[PDB]
RNA sequence: GCACGGAGGCGAAGAACCAUGGAUUUCCGAAUGAGAAUCUCUAACAAUUGCUUCGCGCAAUGAGGAACCCCGAGAACUGAAACAUCUCAGUAUCGGGAGGAACAGAAAACGCAAUGUGAUGUCGUUAGUAACCGCGAGUGAACGCGAUACAGCCCAAACC
RNA sequence: GCUUUACUGCAGGCUGUCGCUGAG
């Protein structure tokens, strides 16, 4: 909400999650806000996901601007439990980072484009 | 006295209860005789009747009935 | 006044405590009830 | 009307009674509070340091 | 566990009730109801209780005036104790 | 590299700036409509909580408590007093608001014990603190080598005896040297002069 | 039983009596199903909480105790030959709470300034010294030293 | 105990200022 400056259409979010699932199987992904933050800082992040139902918002507030000054692309997901399930967790996840996609580097790279265009 | 602990344990759960209800009756009749100013008393027993009843209840508890 | 069952029990007890030390107790102790209470001169509780 | 003897005649009202919790004739049946043990007012038992000399 | 009947209440008045009204008088536990007294009495003396009247006495005990049926005789039930 | 937690900390250094400033303006509206003690599923300042001992584990509880701002709510004297003791307006309690907050939370959860607490801001008349409480009877805590110490009988009602975080600082026990002559080992043992 | 009467009884089937352990243990009482001056009315962890199979299923709290202990609230008589700051005094008293002891405790210390000491209580001393004060009356430490007893560790984070 | 333009203070009322507190 305060850290969300653009709305991601339902369909875009699905493509994103889908890509994330093939990422945990084919490539590499980081689950959890602390491990995600470190990707963006270490530059190893290619696409970071951030839930929008995070309370307190403090936990994720920094992702956006941090991602911006690091060139890393990011996309918002409405449900926290969807991101966690997509990432492969039995629990939810406030943030995730596809650390080097897998059999999705295409669809992925394009999701990053659609979002950059989503302003 | 007239009724020892061994003898109570040698009784079956059903014999203790039958013996129990029997002592209560002797007791009740002793109190009746007493309530009627009856002198054919023997104080040592109305007291023994109480202890005997206590023993039986104690044993029923130890044995599990 | 209207007494309850419990009050009635207490007064019954007070009446009972109002008896004298049995004679036999004098002989057994080789020799007074300090809790003697008259209804008029004394006052019970409650 | 004299405040002494003549005013003593109307005293047939029951207030303090034998308390269920402490046994003292201090349970005020009008207030439903014992002035001796605090029953009706406090779960804890009524007690004060001034009930004895300061150093005792 | 407490017993219902405590003992027969035997006094001049209790005798008149026994001899003239076929009633028996007992000292019972003050927690006992008329019904409990009626039952207890029948089971102990094998008789038919027709009516029970109670009173919480100034002795701290409860007194029950139990009337038996014309089929039973108080005088006899009391004579065996 | 920087932990994600370090960002929550950085934000809270200046609660009236940036995004947090707006969150607060949002949140307080709901807080002001909430009760004295409200159990919350997650700590508003995660870094703070973990730093104080918080763990996402069973038997660990967090609660936000509201307490009025200002000096002592004091009644004026009803009998003789020398001028020095006729005071009302400027008298302030010797126990800080955070400590009051810890006690109120603790009384709401009679079976739990206070582990620590921290501030989450204030408006014109309230001050809010989140208190971390622990269930000393829940295994998982009894079996945690870092929190089990709080399960000891000697720790029953820690806050009420000033054995807490804020309790010890408010008691003047911070310094180990100059200034703590009337403070350590206890205020009462020193005749109550600190 | 105290308690030495009368009657009767128990004990060699080892009683009495003592130690330890067990049984029984009414009602009110924190008092907890609800109400009530110790009783009563028609299944009960009432109330507040944690966990939770989200069902009082598993648990916690409540109240007591000679004083001691810890955290809060906090006088006045009195002394100053009056009295206001000061003093009595952080005393009396009040609120909350622990234990068998509490509390304190491994330095953002000390500062005999050092090439030195080395967690914390407490006792002796330092000393009625330094410091406070209508600079009046009064108030009043600490470091160190000699003893007692000695004990040192765990998280948060980085990296996983 | 009481009084007052006795001494000294303390509630309370009025009023400025700061925080809550923001946009042009
Ligand atoms: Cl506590
Ligand atoms: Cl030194
Ligand atoms: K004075
Ligand atoms: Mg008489
Ligand atoms: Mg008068
Ligand atoms: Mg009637
Ligand atoms: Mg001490
Ligand atoms: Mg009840
Ligand atoms: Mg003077
Ligand atoms: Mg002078
Ligand atoms: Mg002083
Ligand atoms: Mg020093
Ligand atoms: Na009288
Ligand atoms: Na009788
Ligand atoms: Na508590
Ligand atoms: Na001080
Ligand atoms: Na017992
Ligand atoms: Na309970
Ligand atoms: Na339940
Ligand atoms: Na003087
Ligand atoms: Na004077
Ligand atoms: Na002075
Ligand atoms: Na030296
Ligand atoms: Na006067």
């Amino acid at each position: 909400p305060v850290y969300v400056d653009f709305d991601v259409p339902a369909d875009l979010e699905d493509d994103a999650l889908e890509a994330l699932e093939v990422a945990r199987d084919t490539g590499a992904v980081k689950k959890g806000t602390n491990e995600t933050t470190k990707s963006i800082e270490r530059g190893s992040a290619e696409l970071v996901f951030v839930a929008e139902d995070v309370q307190p918002e403090e936990i994720v507030m920094h992702i956006p601007e941090l991602a911006d000054e690091k060139g890393v692309p990011f996309i918002f997901v409405e449900q926290q439990d969807d991101l966690g399930h997509a990432a492969g967790l039995e629990v939810g996840s406030a943030a995730a980072a596809v650390t080097d996609a897998g059999a999705a580097a295409t669809v992925l790279e394009e999701i990053a484009d659609k979002v950059e265009e989503l302003r | 006295t007239v009724l020892h602990v061994q003898e109570i344990r040698d009784m079956t759960p059903a014999e203790r209860e039958a013996e129990l209800d029997d002592l209560k009756t002797e007791l009740l009749n002793a109190r009746a005789v007493q309530a009627a100013g009856g002198a054919p008393e023997n104080p040592g027993r109305i007291k023994e009747l109480r202890k005997a009843i206590a023993r039986i209840k104690t044993i029923q508890g130890e044995e599990g009935d | 006044g209207k007494k309850s069952k419990a009050t009635k029990k207490r007064l019954a007890k007070l009446d009972n405590q109002n008896s004298r030390v049995p004679a036999w107790v004098m002989l057994k102790t080789d020799e007074r009830n300090h809790k003697r209470r008259h209804w008029r001169r004394n006052d019970t509780d409650e | 009307t004299g405040a002494g003897t003549p005013s003593q005649g109307k005293k047939n009202t029951t207030t303090h009674t034998k308390c269920r919790r402490c046994g003292e004739k201090s349970y005020h049946t009008k207030k439903k509070v014992c002035s001796s043990c605090g029953f009706g007012k406090s779960a804890k038992r009524r007690d004060y340091e001034w009930q004895s000399k300061a150093g005792e | 566990s407490w017993d219902v009947i405590k003992h027969p209440h035997v006094t001049e008045k209790a005798m008149n009730d026994m001899d003239f009204q076929n009633k028996l008088q007992f000292a019972v536990d003050d927690r006992a109801s008329k019904g409990e007294v009626a039952d207890a009495v029948e089971e102990q003396y094998d008789v038919t209780v027709e009516q029970v009247n109670t009173q919480n006495t100034m002795d701290g005990e409860k007194k029950a005036v139990v009337r038996l049926s014309e089929d039973d005789d108080a005088q006899e039930v009391a004579s065996r104790i | 590299a920087r932990s994600a937690y370090s960002y929550i900390r950085e934000a809270w250094k200046r609660p009236k700036e940036g995004q947090i400033a707006e969150l607060m303006w949002h949140r307080m509206q709901e807080w002001r409509n909430e009760p004295a003690v409200v159990r919350i599923e997650r700590p508003t300042r995660l870094d703070r909580a973990r730093s104080l001992g918080y763990k996402a584990k069973q038997g660990i509880i967090v609660v936000r408590v509201a307490i009025r701002k200002g000096s002592s709510r004091r009644t004026r004297f009803n009998k003789g007093r020398r001028s020095k003791r006729m005071m009302v307006n400027r008298i302030t309690r010797k126990k800080n608001i955070q400590r009051i907050a810890e006690e109120r939370a603790n009384r709401k959860f009679p079976n739990l014990r206070v582990l620590n607490s921290y501030s989450v801001g204030e408006d014109g008349r309230h001050k809010w603190h989140e208190v971390i409480l622990i269930d000393p009877d829940h295994p998982a805590i009894k079996s945690d080598d870092q929190l089990s110490w709080i399960s000891r009988t000697r720790h029953r009602l820690r806050t009420f005896r000033g054995l807490t975080s804020a309790g010890r600082r408010c008691r003047g026990l911070r310094g180990q040297g100059k200034g703590s002559e009337k403070v350590r080992p206890s205020l009462r043992v020193n005749g109550a002069k600190a």
